[PDB]
Parts: structure tokens; C-alpha cells; sequence
């Protein structure tokens, strides 16, 4: 061994663990899916109920970067928000030198630029985060992008992190996310999270799901609860 | 165990080791429990001594004339956050001329506990911060851990053996959200009598009880004015 | 490469001696029967299924493999 | 960020500078390259195969000049040849900014070998892998000077670097006397070149720069073909 | 053939050797890629391929060809992580070029420096050294097309022809055979004897899909992307 | 390893996604199944696979039938087959190897 203790040296076959040991440490927090429909992207993050004693509303994985752009996260939670303080700080920099708001395409380049700089000293480590950000615009449509512990970042049509990572985006692509309105998502973005985490692993749990588009013009926020209480009415009719 | 030195260093499982022996040292302070009413937001805290005539090691802080503070951990970590926590209450009072919100004080410690447990020898903070505090949303209850993970709660229990503490808090807490601050606080005590040896529970100089009030000022009560309030409990049952 | 028993001095075959096995392999063999029972083994449930679908089941229906038609596993 | 300000090269017990040591091996294993004065300029040469014949040659250069009358050559590895053509670049520019004159071959191997030490003790730094061959006509007499991984410097007549260098130098001592040309240099320059290279010793797989008093300058491969011609 | 910490830091080995970097050239092969840039006589084509294993991934957001200057293009093997992060130099290094000379970039002097910055990270004990390579085309005035490749060694030369990636000893031996036999190159035959590199090396025979080409000729000397229809135009002249 | 005594050395690779259809048609022949199979998807998804798993999906997409008591066999247990063996071999060594 020694080959892996420093994010500083390869390995004698050439690549870095100490970015792959935190990535395993993604696969220990829950799950967190997104997908963009025709006009708009909706989130959804399904939280564990670990104790009664903590408050229905608490510890949110789903945070409000700018005035349209969201994240959702998934790893150790300290980093996560770490994470979002300098994106948060990292559009305020751009509306007040270049006056508008800020592009996904740019703001997820120069976030994972950050996230890519601690891959490369022995003096930091990497982060133990991978999440995701969708914002829509009225002259660029939707965006959703995703970003790993290493810095690299895709565009998507729909993207799943957590534990569950491939058992839940096979369903993904029985959807058709191409025509459907950001309203009857909403019902399908609940519906392939009740699926997956057996009911022998957790005995309860908690829905928390987001939303943006022009039907929210353009500004992101939370469901309401009446939306939402569709989606856990339609919760219940995937025992058939 | 190579992986077992630094922060900086992942385990090959992505666990760090660093982060997790400071849960060890919260564990080692005595109990403490905060729980909070519709109205109110009560601590109470357990203290310790070494020997019989020396003094018993206070537990509870004053932050702000809304927010009070309770610590587990080692003792000169706790007063390095403690000046942090008066520095940014007094400023954001000499700025906006408003109270600090609670949610928004906490969320700074978090950004500030986080720090060093990135570089590269810097140990992190090993500290037990219970919080209760006044928003202008009414009472709040808040945890931290040295992992900078907060954590929003309505009744929560630290220190060596606290989980015999929250398996009370479990079975009453339907009745919390109802009741005054007489017997609030007596459910907390009786809390700190379930995580005690069968022989001594409270005997008028290792508790204390601090209380923030929808209007009443955030008060500490020590080992004369606990008398009061520690009165009205029953007898153990064996 | 057969082994049969022969007679000292004519050097002749008489009979046909059956196996060539080991010691050691004879003291491989269980004889004892361990009784444990899926009770006594908590929390292992999806790991119980596929061990024993896996080896039982090609050992009490053969035919059920053979009806589709598969190499088990 | 920041360094690690600690010297990752200490004394052995022995008492030697083992990553110096360690240096010399990579210089060793360069590629060949001779260098001779002769009464009235000094001529370099090297030698440079391309890997494939894809390559264009036409591209990079083993031979470059530091100012109008200095060349510099080496073997060793390349990425850290071009840091210290840079730096050398640089020193000669300072000297003539102060005294408005073109700076002695002396005193620039001062700088550059004062450079190389300098950078075999400072904190978290390994070593250069390089061994350099200077030229130039300054005052009339020539110089050709050859410095070392380790920051010392030496006033050569005739030497060789790269491999088989051991079987160069003897070569050069039963061929080189205070009494030549020029062009009788090149010659026998070519002539020890030949003794580690290929078959093909073509018009592009050598690169040769000579100075004279009007200046150091490199060949062009159209002479340098009719000096390979009628060679050995 | 090792003493000390030279398998994990950048100091020499008892034979001269260093590993770290020789370590990181076979971090460029584990991307699972391999891209061909050809010079001809009035042009540069860069060819590479396009891996998408996802429908639920965006196809627009993989390019690995990236445009430096208005009249610079570029390819990146190796990790993305690190690819990106040397783009994002490239560009910075470029346009302070401009604004400290007055005057348009050579080619190759922008490879002298990247390969100057990739020779430090080599050259101190605590950096990582970028395991990804770098090819540039361009068109410069009095040299025609020309064609350059940085690796993280610092080392760089001019090329003729191109390979780098997975792929690389196998593609070079096809086309050293192909360029000294010394036939003429039109415009369309680079196109062609670039394509026809890859898909002998790789054996696929693919439809337009996969594939993606930049280019840049002294006749419209901006970097420009082929759109997938005329690479198609190129494909099926390729089957006679 | 002499060119005297051992002339040739032929080479064997992973397969091709060309050869990972025709492999898989192979092991797919007495498969009571319906006709629904887009083979092409999981040659999309079997990347760096052996000859020997090509033969494991087979035999595990009927042990998704062996279950539920389906005799014939759907074409969506073929996606659940690929993913669970896409990660088991992930615990491998992954060394190609070459005689020198």
C-alpha cells in the first residue's frame, strides 16, 4: 500500500483513490432524482426519518442557490453546504459585475472548477458531495446538470444519486420527458421513489420535492402541499 | 490502521476517521436535555465534579437576552465558539438594530466548524452545542455535532449515556406542545433522572435549568432557584 | 489404470478392488449433521433466498430449469 | 497554495548528495553531444532523432541562441531545458540593461550554475536533469564551458555529453590539438558523432551551431548536408 | 530500481527514471478514447469519437472538441476533470497574448506554454501533474496548417499526422504508411484517410452519430464543428 | 517464448459489440422467450464483458422467470440481468497482459 493516502500520487496503474474512496461515501446517502420536462425541471429528494424526535421540516437536502437556480445534494452533509455558500456567492459575483443573471452552462463550469481544486493537493481533500443543479430560463429553456467529487459535470434529461443509483434511473427512461408539462411530473417524480428503499431497510420516511418553470415563472421554490398530496395519494397504487 | 492520522484522509470504506473520534469526546460530557412547548424552550443540564469540596463545572451560557447555549465536550473548545457566538449576535445589533435570528446564527457555526475539517492538521472542534433561541417564529431547538451537521429538532438529548434519555422523550413528546413552563420542565427532569445510576438523581447542586420565554428574557436558575421547580416530582419506582 | 489384487508368487490376478481415495478426503465428510435453522439467522433475508434458490433448486427440480431450458447456475 | 520549505536532498551517511547522484544517471542517458573550440570559434554539435516519420523537425531545436553571440546546448531531459533557456534568457537581459553591453560567456555561467545550486537546496525541489554546453567569442578568444546537475562549472577545450561519453573523450584526445579551423572542427565533430549514432546519419538527424567573431549562429541543413557529405 | 519515496513523489529513481509521471501518461488510456488529427496541404482536420451509453444523457454537452481562440481549436483525451481545467488555462493564456502583444497567438507558442506550466506540477513535490493530453491546429501566416501535441510531461512537437488516446501505437502505424508513400492531400482526402484511421484501428464502420470533427483551411480560417448531416456527406463518399 | 519453439502467438481479446451480438445469439438459442428482444440494447449496455457473462445473463435471465413461475421469459428481465452483472464485476483486477 502507501499508493493511496495523499490525493497527491498516482497509483503504479495510474489513477487517484482518494477521489474514489469519496466516492463511495455518495452511495451512503439516500437518494436524490431530477428530471427536467418540457418547460421546467422538478427535483425530488425522498428523506429518511431517522428518530421522532427531529422536526418534519428540518436538515432540507434541497437548497435555493440564486433566484431561479436550485440544488439537490447527495453525501456528507457539511460539504454539501459548503458547496452551496460559494455557488450562492458565485452568482452574486456575476449580477454584480456583468449585471444579469447567471447561465447553468457557466455557473456549473466554474463550480466544478472549484470542486476540482482540492483533487490535486495533499493539504485538502476531496469532497464527499455529488449533487445537481436545474434552473429554466425564458430564453434557454431548462437545464440540468450534475456534478461528481472529481469536477466532471454532464448535461441531463434526468439523473439519479444516492444509494439506489441505477434501480432508480431504469425507470427513469420509461418516462417521456420530452412533451410532458412540468404538472403530471409530479405525480411521475414521486411515483419511482415509493419503488425503490424496502420498507425492511427504513420503517419511515419523507417526501420533499421541488419545482421551477415558467408555471413557477421562473423563480424556484417548493410544491405546494395540496400538489403534493396528489403525489402521496398517488402513492399507494404501485401495489397492483 | 494507516488511515487513522489525519483529517485529510479518506478510509478506503469513505469514512474519516478524525471526524468520527470527536463524536467519541461528546459522549464523554455529561447529559444534558432541551426540549421546547408551542411557547417556550427549555434546557437543562447535569453538572459534574471531582472531588466532594471542589465546585461543580457549569454547563449552561448566556449568549444573548433570546439565545442560551449548552455545551458536552471539552471545555476550551466550548468557550472558542462561545466567543464566536457573542461576537456575531452584538454586531448584526450594532448593524440592523434586530435580534439575530436562531436559524441564521447556526448556519454560521456550521460554515465555521467546517473549516477545519478540510486543511491539513487542523483538528476539528469536539463541542456539544445544544441551542434554544426566539426567531420571531417562536421557539426553536437546535443540535450541532463536530462534523458541522446541525441539525433541527423539537426535543434532543447529549453526553454520556443519553440514550436511555431519548427513549423518554419519545413516549411524551405528544404531550410537549400543550402544557406550561411548570410542567415542561418537570418532563425534562424527569428526563435526567432516567439517565442516572438507581442511588442519586438531583440533589440541588449538579442541575440546572435555563429557560427563554415568549416574554420572558433567557434566565439561568442555580442550586438555590432550581429548589422551586425541582419540588413536585415523584418518588423513583423500583 | 485399474487396481486389482494379485496373487504373491505366481503373480496372478484374483479380484478387482473398487475405489482410491484419500484419508484425508474421508475426513472431509460430514457425518454429524450441524442442526441450524433459518431462524437463527436475523437480517440476512435476501441473501438466504438467492443462496438457496441457487444450489437447492437445481437439486429438487431439474426439470423446472430444464422446462425453459437454461444451464443453472 | 503553499510549498513544503523543507530540503528533500540531505547528506548520506557516506557523505554524498544521493539525488545528485541520482541526476547524473538521467544525464547520462540524453542524448549524445560534443563540443569544440578551435583557435578561433567553437563549434556544437548534437544529435536529434525523431522518434517516427511523422515528426516534424523543422520545429523544435536543440541548438539556441542566449544573445547575439552565446549558443547553448544540452543532454539530459528536454521539458527542463526550456525553463532554464528562459531563465538565461532573462539573466542576459538584466546585465545589459545595467552596463549597456553584451555580457561575457564568463559571467553568465556564473549566473546559470548560480541558478542550479540555488535549486538543489531550497525546500520540496528535486533537481535539474541537464548538463549544458556554452559558447562564445568574447574579446576576441573563444570559450566553451560545460556545467553540471550540481551547480559546478568547468573551462573545457573539447568534451562530450550524452551517452557514451566516456568513449568520446578518449576519442577527442587522440584527435583534437591547439592548431585548427573552423571547418576542420565541424569535421571532426561530425566524426565523433558517428560513433554512437545510426546507419543514417542524414542532414536532419544532427543540428549544428558554431560561433565566430561576427556572432553565433546555426547552420541551415543545406551546409549541413555538405558537411555530412565527404565526412568519415 | 526504487529507493525511498520515489514511487510516490516526483523525485528521481537510482536508474534516472521518475515515476509519477510515467504513472500519469497511462492515466490518459483509462478514458476509453482515442482521437486522430491530420495536417494536409491547406488544412487540419481533428477526427474523435463520441461514447454515449445513455439516452437519458444530453448529446450536446460531450464535446471533447473545444475552440481556444476564434482561430484555434482543440481536442482533450485523458479524465474530463482535468481536461476542462487545462481548456480553462488555454483560453486565459490566449487572450493576454492579445492584449499585452496586439497581435494573434502562434500555435506553437501557446504550446510552449502549457508545456511551461505542465513542466512545473513535474517539477515541484507536491502537485499532481494533470494526467491528460493536448492537441492544437491552426493556421498561421507563412507556415500554412500545423498541428501540435502537449502531454503532461511538458514535452511538445509539430506533428504531420496525430494519434493520441487507447488507441495510439495502432493508429500511427497505419498512418506512417499512409503519409510516406507521399500522395497528394486535397482537402476531402484528410477528411477521408483521417476517418478511414479510426475505423480500421477501432473496426466499427459507424454511422454519423458517434464521431465528431473540427476543422480549419486556409480559406475560411475559422475553427468550425461539423454539423452531423455533412459529416454523413463525408461517410457515404467513403463508401464508394 | 523463442520464435524457435513457439512460432505464432495469436492473440484473443474482449469481444466487439459486433461479436457481443453474436455471442449473445448463441447463448440465446433454447431460451422460451417472446418476441420482443432488441438485442442491440443489451450490446449497448455490455461493455468490456467476456464470452463467459454473455453466458451468465442467459442463465440469470431465467432465474427472474425461475421466480413468479413466468416459463417464458420477458424481454425486460434481459435489463435486469446487465445491471447486476455490470456491478459484480466491478470488484475485478483488470490487467490486460502481454508477453514480452
Amino acid at each position: 500500500t502507501g499508493y493511496d493516502l495523499s490525493a497527491s500520487t498516482f497509483s503504479p496503474d495510474g489513477r487517484v483513490f482518494q477521489v474514489e474512496y469519496a466516492m463511495k461515501a455518495v452511495e451512503n446517502s439516500s437518494t436524490a432524482i431530477g428530471i427536467r420536462c418540457k418547460d421546467g425541471v422538478v427535483f425530488g429528494v425522498e428523506k429518511l426519518v431517522l428518530s421522532k424526535l427531529y422536526e418534519e421540516g428540518s436538515n432540507k437536502r434541497l437548497f435555493n442557490v440564486d433566484r431561479h437556480v436550485g440544488m439537490a445534494v447527495a453525501g456528507l452533509l457539511a460539504d454539501a453546504r459548503s458547496l452551496a455558500d460559494i455557488a450562492r456567492e458565485e452568482a452574486s459575483n456575476f449580477r454584480s459585475n456583468f449585471g444579469y443573471n447567471i447561465p447553468l452552462k457557466h455557473l456549473a463550469d466554474r463550480v466544478a472548477m472549484y470542486v476540482h481544486a482540492y483533487t490535486l493537493y495533499s493539504a485538502v481533500r476531496p469532497f464527499g458531495c455529488s449533487f445537481m443543479l436545474g434552473s429554466y430560463s425564458v430564453n434557454d429553456g431548462a437545464q440540468l446538470y450534475m456534478i461528481d467529487p472529481s469536477g466532471v459535470s454532464y448535461g441531463y434529461w434526468g439523473c439519479a444519486i444516492g444509494k439506489a443509483r441505477q434501480a432508480a434511473k431504469t425507470e427513469i427512461e420509461k418516462l417521456q420527458m420530452k412533451e410532458m408539462t412540468c404538472r403530471d411530473i409530479v405525480k411521475e417524480v414521486a411515483k419511482i421513489i415509493y419503488i425503490v428503499h424496502d420498507e425492511v431497510k427504513d420503517k419511515a420516511f419523507e417526501l420533499e420535492l421541488s419545482w421551477v418553470g415558467e408555471l413557477t415563472n421562473g423563480r424556484h421554490e417548493i410544491v405546494p402541499k395540496d400538489i403534493r398530496e396528489e403525489a402521496e395519494k398517488y402513492a399507494k397504487e404501485s401495489l397492483k | 490502521n494507516q488511515y487513522d492520522n489525519d483529517v485529510t484522509v479518506w478510509s478506503p470504506q469513505g469514512r474519516i476517521h478524525q471526524i468520527e473520534y470527536a463524536m467519541e469526546a461528546v459522549k464523554q460530557g455529561s447529559a444534558t436535555v432541551g426540549l421546547k412547548s408551542k411557547t417556550h424552550a427549555v434546557l437543562v443540564a447535569l453538572k459534574r465534579a471531582q472531588s466532594e469540596l471542589a465546585a461543580h463545572q457549569k454547563k449552561i451560557l448566556h449568549v444573548d437576552n433570546h439565545i442560551g447555549i449548552s455545551i458536552a465536550g471539552l471545555t476550551a473548545d466550548a468557550r472558542l465558539l462561545c466567543n464566536f457566538m457573542r461576537q456575531e449576535c452584538l454586531d448584526s445589533r450594532f448593524v440592523f438594530d434586530r435580534p439575530l435570528p436562531v436559524s441564521r446564527l447556526v448556519s454560521l457555526i456550521g460554515s465555521k466548524t467546517q473549516i477545519p475539517t478540510q486543511r491539513y492538521g487542523r483538528r476539528p472542534y469536539g463541542v456539544g452545542l445544544l441551542i434554544a433561541g426566539y426567531d420571531d417564529m417562536g421557539p426553536h431547538i437546535f443540535q450541532t455535532c463536530p462534523s458541522a451537521n446541525y441539525f433541527d429538532c423539537r426535543a434532543m438529548s447529549i453526553g454520556a449515556r443519553s440514550q436511555s434519555a431519548r427513549t423518554y422523550l419519545e413516549r411524551h413528546m405528544s404531550e410537549f406542545m400543550e402544557c406550561n413552563l411548570n410542567e415542561l420542565v418537570k418532563h425534562g427532569l424527569r428526563a435526567l433522572r432516567e439517565t442516572l445510576p438507581a442511588e442519586q438523581d438531583l440533589t440541588t447542586k449538579n442541575v440546572s435549568i435555563g429557560i427563554v420565554g415568549k416574554d420572558l428574557e433567557f434566565t439561568i436558575y442555580d442550586d438555590d432557584d432550581v429548589s422551586p421547580f425541582l419540588e413536585g416530582l415523584e418518588e423513583r419506582p423500583q | 489404470g485399474d487396481l486389482v489384487g494379485v496373487n504373491k508368487d505366481s503373480y496372478l490376478i484374483l479380484e478387482t478392488l473398487p475405489t482410491e481415495y484419500d484419508s484425508r478426503v474421508k475426513a472431509m465428510e460430514v457425518d454429524e449433521r450441524p442442526t441450524e435453522q433459518y431462524s437463527d439467522i436475523g437480517g440476512l433475508d435476501k441473501q438466504i433466498q438467492e443462496l438457496v434458490e441457487a444450489i437447492v433448486l437445481p437439486m429438487n427440480h431439474k426439470e423446472k430449469f430444464e422446462n425453459l431450458g437454461i444451464q443453472p447456475p | 497554495e503553499r510549498g513544503y520549505s523543507f530540503s528533500l536532498t540531505t547528506f548520506s551517511p557516506s557523505g554524498k548528495l544521493v539525488q545528485i547522484e541520482y541526476a547524473l544517471a538521467a544525464v547520462a542517458g540524453g542524448a549524445p553531444s560534443v563540443g569544440i573550440k578551435a583557435a578561433n570559434g567553437v563549434v556544437l554539435a548534437t544529435e536529434k532523432k525523431q522518434k517516427s516519420i511523422l515528426y516534424d523537425e523543422r520545429s523544435v531545436h536543440k541548438v539556441e541562441p542566449i544573445t547575439k553571440h552565446i549558443g547553448l546546448v544540452y543532454s539530459g531531459m528536454g521539458p527542463d531545458y526550456r525553463v532554464l533557456v528562459h531563465r538565461a534568457r532573462k539573466l542576459a537581459q538584466q546585465y545589459y540593461l545595467v552596463y549597456q553591453e553584451p555580457i561575457p560567456t564568463a559571467q553568465l555561467v556564473q549566473r546559470v550554475a548560480s541558478v542550479m545550486q540555488e535549486y538543489t537546496q531550497s525546500g520540496g525541489v528535486r533537481p535539474f536533469g541537464v548538463s549544458l554546453l556554452i559558447c562564445g567569442w568574447n574579446e576576441g578568444r573563444p570559450y566553451l564551458f560545460q556545467s553540471d546537475p550540481s551547480g559546478a562549472y568547468f573551462a573545457w577545450k573539447a568534451t562530450a555529453m550524452g551517452k557514451n561519453y566516456v568513449n568520446g573523450k578518449t576519442f577527442l584526445e587522440k584527435r583534437y590539438n591547439e592548431d585548427l579551423e573552423l571547418e576542420d572542427a565541424i569535421h571532426t565533430a561530425i566524426l565523433t558523432l558517428k560513433e554512437s549514432f545510426e546507419g543514417q546519419m542524414t542532414e536532419d538527424n544532427i543540428e549544428v551551431g558554431i560561433c565566430n567573431e561576427a556572432g553565433f549562429r546555426r547552420l541551415t541543413p543545406t551546409e549541413v548536408k555538405d558537411y555530412l557529405a565527404a565526412i568519415a | 530500481s526504487s529507493a525511498g519515496f520515489d514511487r510516490h513523489i516526483t523525485i528521481f529513481s537510482p536508474e534516472g527514471r521518475l515515476y509519477q509521471v510515467e504513472y500519469a501518461f497511462k492515466a490518459i488510456n483509462q478514458g476509453g478514447l482515442t482521437s486522430v488529427a491530420v495536417r494536409g496541404k491547406d488544412c487540419a482536420v481533428i477526427v474523435t469519437q463520441k461514447k454515449v451509453p445513455d439516452k437519458l444523457l444530453d448529446s450536446s454537452t460531450v464535446t471533447h472538441l473545444f475552440k481556444i481562440t476564434e482561430n484555434i481549436g482543440c481536442v482533450m483525451t485523458g479524465m474530463t476533470a482535468d481536461s476542462r481545467s487545462q481548456v480553462q488555462r488555454a483560453r486565459y493564456e490566449a487572450a493576454n497574448w492579445k492584449y499585452k502583444y496586439g497581435y494573434e497567438i502562434p500555435v506553437d507558442m501557446l504550446c510552449k506554454r502549457i508545456a511551461d506550466i505542465s513542466q512545473v506540477y513535474t517539477q515541484n513535490a507536491e502537485m499532481r501533474p494533470l494526467g491528460c493530453c493536448m492537441i492544437l491546429i491552426g493556421i498561421d501566416e507563412e507556415q500554412g496548417p500545423q498541428v501540435y501535441k502537449c502531454d503532461p510531461a511538458g514535452y511538445y512537437c509539430g506533428f504531420k499526422a496525430t494519434a493520441a488516446g487507447v488507441k495510439q501505437t495502432e493508429s500511427t502505424s497505419f498512418l506512417e504508411k499512409k503519409v510516406k508513400k507521399k500522395f497528394d492531400w486535397t482537402f476531402e482526402q484528410t477528411v477521408e484517410t483521417a476517418i478511414t484511421c479510426l475505423s480500421t484501428v477501432l473496426s466499427i464502420d459507424f454511422k454519423p452519430s458517434e464521431i465528431e470533427v473540427g476543422v480549419v483551411t486556409v480559406e475560411n480560417p475559422k475553427f468550425r464543428i461539423l454539423t452531423e448531416a455533412e459529416i454523413d456527406a463525408h461517410l457515404v463518399a467513403l463508401a464508394e | 517464448l523463442r520464435p524457435g519453439r513457439l512460432d505464432r502467438k495469436i492473440h484473443i481479446d474482449l469481444p466487439n459489440e459486433q461479436a457481443r451480438l453474436d455471442i449473445l445469439k448463441i447463448h440465446a438459442g433454447p431460451i422460451t422467450k417472446h418476441g420482443e428482444i432488441d438485442y442491440e440494447a443489451i450490446v449497448k449496455l455490455s461493455d468490456g464483458f467476456n464470452g463467459a457473462d454473455l453466458r451468465n445473463v442467459c442463465t440469470e435471465a431465467g432465474m427472474f422467470a425461475i421466480r413468479a413461475d413466468h416459463d417464458f421469459v420477458v424481454q425486460e428481465d434481459f435489463m435486469k440481468a446487465v445491471r447486476k452483472v455490470a456491478d459484480s464485476k466491478k470488484l475485478e483486477s483488470k490487467l490486460d497482459y502481454k508477453p514480452v
